[PDB]
């Protein structure tokens, strides 16, 4: 009976995600100050977000809105793989961005000699192909082979999460060591947010498959909530990675005016 | 569409664009420094230690440095100062010893203030060199202190006055997020490149978290 | 001394100019501007066609 | 006696005042004001990588050259935005450029205190340096081609010189300003020219005689740009005072005052239209206004660049106008 | 100064394979697009091949396609045309030309010397007659005709004129039918309509006697016209 409100919510998500990602894209392309080799990761992540929000979401919403997949074996079998690809792409991009930061903050000169767009593009292609190899193998259903689901879950979430935690902890420690007072609070808040939104919006889902699938099976109606939460990160992340960057702040102000 | 000659012209334009882009990417790797002393300061000493603008570049630990010293320009600096707006950092030299020739300390301090507070050029870190340690040290103990600065009211010698004038110089640094490094040279030390290297690596680190603001 | 002599020698020359009246000069400028106001494209926009910058 | 110098100043000021009736505040009021004028960008040249300080149109009214701190000169094709040539400079510090009327030569200079001449039409199909005019002491400020073998320059020495390119030696010098000279413009007759200096005054010069003929004053602060009238009978002056003024070369007095309260910032360049009705002037506030020549009304405005408009030029045919800014972008407005 | 030298000629039986090499010296060879032009042993001229400045674009005529290839190596300052499977009519004299394209360029300005060789739709140009009697000191005009109008939308009528003195390599005279090639007397004048074109020679001297051609550059393949020889009746 509230299906109209649900579709309104879905459309709001569509518009917010697409607007944010396109704003980021235009800001990065249209400004000279943002002409650095480190912005291509943001470009790729925004693209991913655009694709996933524009085409994956509508079919998922159509599914489970009445309980049946009105299409046949076309295209469910490729839709599942496409969704998996466009999701894990964001996670891999976040991990790569964090690693690049870390390497930039520590050992600045040596790495500094290796920021040519050639390496950045190679990294992006590697991230897309690793996502492809993760996704491709082997009443629209989902796979149940435990040896597949658990491995995919761990390799897609736990390792990137561990890397992000370690690198950001290392960065915070270095910033504290160079702190030797007012900004101490000002920037401790920023780091949490970057590592906070990522885990809160995504930790429950993988956790659950890792649970409720191999161990004791405990299905609950909150899965739907976990699934829905799994998507909004794509819309939150573009904003998180740009609100704290002055040049992006000026670009957005110019676009506004 | 377009004719064959126009197609050839477009291809030539694309080749020119690619060559220019590659040249720019290659050039943007090195670090540019500006040396702005005052009068008889040890700018000549520093540059030799290593009729218009003079450029001398050197490579230290696979890092290319380009140094500029606009000393020959006798015209007013408020014009043409804006040229060096996108510079990694600047280097300033004073002395220590000479502080009674006129005075010299007041002139250097006002010049430093003027260059450190500009509408642009406001967020560039500063490296400050105190060369000619030996002459200052010998001048103090025989003719203390005076100093021209009144209301000193501190210990006579030696690091007392050294740090006092140092702090006087780190003063009048209004803006945050912009550090002033310092070092005292005897005009015979052979490690100035080391301190410059440390300062530049610290500055680039600071820039990195700046983007990753952090902020 | 030398600077004063040069300055006075220069200033002696500017005393020779007439000058000419200002109203007549303004009339000349306005007349020329009105006369040439026809062929200037910025003043009168050209048609969308025959414009090198489409 | 300096008192005799100031007595001569007083008497000449009195004569000038006696030779003034207009005002220029009631006359010209009856003409049809142009009102607001709409301008739209047409092309955007995005090849550079750093600040650009000077540009110049060719006599053909299609090609132009721009100089930037990256140490390169680009010969653009405005109709197609094609990079005709890319010239690597010996010294990366440049502050001016000029385009020869014949189109065979282009000159540029800056803080290096020398003016380099480049030959475009060469047997080997590649540009080369023809002459390195090195006589000045200060930084170069402006250059202009009198003809294929005569170039005028202004530097920080508070002086200007006329050169013989093939000989490579100065043939005349101007030493009256007593203050840094920043810009100059050649009269259409190619016989007289004027220059602007930081001494808050401008002087007219005679090319053949090599001596000043008239000195203009009444301006509060530095002057950054000057340009002649199409008829070669008047000129306008830029400033850091945030004001523009134009003087008559025969009546020898100030005429107009282009002042608006809302704008308090330096003026980087100025230019006229083909008929002289439209006055153009860059500003430090990132947008260049358009002023009526004889109404002192801000007719229009041009949005962009980011920061900051520093050089502009109008084609000989007047078709379009180009502007440049420290963001490494050129725009064509029609 | 600028001068092109080449030596790869010889006598090869039908269907043989050879290589042609002309070496540049005296200019920025790496910044010029190079062509090859074949002059049949008796008469005539026809475009053969073309390689762009960065070797990023290559074109061929019909009879040449599939049997010949063109290559270059900028560091060595050499141009290569590969002879393979040559047929009976391929025997001819060959020239390698230099050409650069931008606003107000002068392509086909300078030609090579030539190296002999023995063995064993498209725009069409018309000229007539092939020999007209002329004497010194009196004006004359030569006309060339095409099928499709050369007037492009830009207003550039792509037409070129060349003069080949008896026993010497040709040289450019007029490009785009309205300009004048460098180092040429001002008596020559190019004019014509969008399909028909003519010349105008004044104060003729004994040095102007030769055979002329008309060529277009609007669209590949480049097609040469017939030769009109001048004499000293
Ligand atoms: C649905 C899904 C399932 C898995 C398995 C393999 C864990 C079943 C995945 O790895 C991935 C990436 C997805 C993609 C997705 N989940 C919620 C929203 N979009």
């Amino acid at each position: 009976q509230v299906t109209l409100t649900l579709v309104c919510l879905a459309g709001l998500l569509m518009l917010l995600t697409v607007f944010g990602n396109v704003l980021v894209i235009i800001a990065v392309f249209t400004s000279r100050a943002l002409k650095a080799p480190q912005n291509l990761f943001l470009v790729s992540l925004a693209s991913a977000d655009i694709l996933v929000a524009t085409l994956v979401i509508p079919f998922s919403l159509a599914n489970e809105v009445m309980g049946y997949w009105y299409f046949g074996k076309a295209w469910c079998e490729i839709y599942l793989a496409l969704d998996v690809l466009f999701c894990t792409s964001s996670i891999v991009h976040l991990c790569a961005i964090s690693l690049d930061r870390y390497w930039s903050i520590t050992q600045a000169i040596e790495y500094n000699l290796k920021r040519t767009p050639r390496r950045i593009k190679a990294i992006i292609i590697t991230v897309w192909v690793i996502s492809a190899v993760i996704s491709f193998p082997p009443r629209c259903e989902i796979n149940d082979q435990k040896w597949y689901v658990i491995s995919s879950c761990i390799g897609s979430f736990f390792a990137p999460c561990l890397i992000m935690i370690l690198v950001y902890v290392r960065i915070y420690q270095i910033a504290k060591r160079r702190t030797r007072q007012n900004r101490e609070k000002r920037f401790t808040f920023v780091l949490a947010v970057v590592i906070g939104v990522f885990v809160v919006c995504w930790f429950p889902f993988f956790f659950t498959y890792t649970l409720t699938a191999v161990g004791c099976s405990v299905p609950r109606t909150l899965f739907k909530f976990f699934f829905w939460f799994g998507y909004c990160n794509s819309s939150l992340n573009p904003v998180i990675y740009t609100i704290f960057n002055h040049d992006f702040r000026r670009a957005f102000k110019k676009i506004l005016c | 569409t377009l004719s064959a000659e126009e197609r050839a012209a477009l291809e030539r334009s694309k080749a020119i664009e690619k060559n220019l882009k590659e040249d720019g990417i290659s050039a943007a790797k090195d670090v540019k420094l500006l040396l702005l002393g005052a009068g008889e300061s040890g700018k000549s000493t520093i540059v030799k230690q290593m009729t218009g603008i003079v450029e001398t570049h050197f490579t230290f630990k696979n890092l290319h440095f380009r140094l500029f010293d606009v000393g020959g320009q006798r015209s007013e600096r408020k014009k043409w100062i804006h040229c060096f707006e996108d510079v990694t950092a600047i280097i300033f030299c004073v002395a220590l010893s000479g502080y009674d020739q006129v005075n010299r300390m007041h002139e250097s301090l006002m010049l430093f203030d003027s260059i450190c507070n500009n509408k642009f050029f406001i967020d560039t870190s500063i490296i400050l060199f105190l060369n000619k340690k030996d002459l200052f040290g010998e001048k103090i103990k025989k003719s203390p202190l005076t100093i021209c600065f009144p209301e000193y009211t501190g210990p006579n010698t030696y690091e007392d006055a050294a740090a006092y004038i140092q702090a006087q110089f780190e003063s009048k640094n209004r803006s945050p997020n912009k550090e002033i490094y310092c070092h005292m040279t005897c005009a015979t030390d052979t490690n100035n490149i080391q301190v410059v290297f440390d300062a530049v690596t610290d500055i680039i680190i600071a820039n990195n978290l700046r983007g990753c603001g952090l902020y | 001394i030398a600077q004063a002599r040069k300055l006075v020698e220069q200033l002696k020359m500017e005393a020779n100019i007439d000058r000419i009246k200002v109203s007549k000069a303004a009339a000349d400028l306005m007349a020329y501007c009105e006369a040439h106001a026809k062929e200037d494209p910025l003043l009168t926009p050209v048609p969308a066609s025959e414009n090198p910058f489409r | 006696l300096r008192q005799e110098a100031e007595q001569l100043k007083n008497q000449i000021r009195d004569a000038r005042k006696a030779c003034a009736d207009a005002t220029l505040s009631q006359i010209t009021n009856n003409i049809d004001p142009v009102g607001r004028i709409q301008m739209r960008t047409r092309r955007t040249l995005r090849g550079h990588l750093a600040k650009i300080y000077a540009m110049h149109w060719g006599t053909d009214s299609r090609l132009l050259v721009s100089a930037s701190q990256d140490g390169k000169l680009i010969i653009w094709d405005s109709y197609t935005t094609n990079k005709v040539h890319a010239i690597p400079l010996r010294s990366s510090w440049v502050m001016t450029c000029a385009y020869a009327p014949s189109g065979n030569y282009v000159a540029c200079g800056g803080l290096d205190n020398i003016c380099s001449i480049y030959n475009l039409k060469t047997r080997e199909g590649n540009v080369r340096v023809s002459r390195e005019l090195a006589g000045h002491t200060g930084y170069l400020s402006c250059c202009r081609f009198l003809d294929d073998n005569q170039i005028v320059t202004s530097s920080g020495d508070t002086t200007c010189a006329l050169w013989d390119i093939e000989t490579g030696q100065q043939t005349t010098t101007f030493t009256g300003h007593t203050g840094d000279v920043m810009s100059l413009s050649l009269a259409p007759d190619t016989r007289l020219f004027v220059s602007g200096a930081c001494d808050a005054s401008a002087k007219l010069w005679d090319v053949r005689e090599g001596m000043c003929r008239q000195t203009f004053t009444g301006h509060e602060s530095d002057i950054n740009a000057i340009c002649f009238f199409p008829n070669g009978n008047a000129f306008a002056t830029g400033s850091d005072d945030a004001t523009c003024r134009l003087f008559d070369l025969r009546a020898d007095q100030e005429l107009m005052t282009y002042s608006h309260d809302n704008i308090i910032c330096g003026i980087t360049s100025v230019s006229f239209s083909k008929s002289g009705r439209l006055l153009l002037a860059g500003y430090d506030d990132f947008n260049c206004n358009v002023w009526d020549a004889l109404k002192a009304d801000r007719a229009g405005v041009l949005a962009g660049h980011d920061n900051r408009v520093s050089c502009l030029g109008v084609t000989d045919d007047g078709m379009a106008v180009a502007t440049g800014s420290w963001d490494s972008f050129l725009k064509i407005w029609n | 100064d600028v001068q092109l030298v080449e030596s790869g000629g010889g006598l090869v039986q039908p269907g043989g394979s050879r290589k042609l090499s002309c070496s540049a010296s005296g200019f920025a060879f790496s910044s010029f697009g190079m062509h090859w032009v074949r002059q049949a042993p008796e008469k005539g001229l026809e475009w053969v091949a073309y390689i762009s400045s960065g070797s990023g674009t290559i074109y061929y005529a019909d009879t040449v396609k599939g049997r010949f290839t063109i290559s270059r190596d900028d560091p060595k300052n050499t141009l290569f045309l590969q002879m393979t499977s040559l047929r009976s009519e391929d025997t001819a004299m060959y020239y390698c030309v230099r050409s650069i394209y931008y606003y107000g360029s002068s392509p086909f300005d300078f030609w090579g010397q030539g190296t002999t060789l023995t063995v064993s739709s498209d725009i069409v140009m018309t000229q007539a007659t092939s020999s007209v009697p002329v004497t010194p000191g009196e004006s004359v005009s030569i006309s060339c005709r095409s099928s499709k109008s050369l007037l492009h939308s830009n207003g550039n009528t792509y037409l070129y004129w060349f003069l080949q003195r008896p026993g010497q390599s040709p040289q450019l005279l007029i490009y785009r039918m309205s300009n004048l090639a460098s180092g040429v007397p001002d008596r020559f004048s190019g004019s014509g309509s969008g399909t028909a074109f003519t010349l105008t020679i004044s104060r003729l001297e004994a040095e102007d006697v030769g055979v002329y051609y008309c060529m277009q550059h609007l669209e590949y393949p480049l097609t040469f016209g017939a030769g009109t020889k001048l004499e000293l009746k």
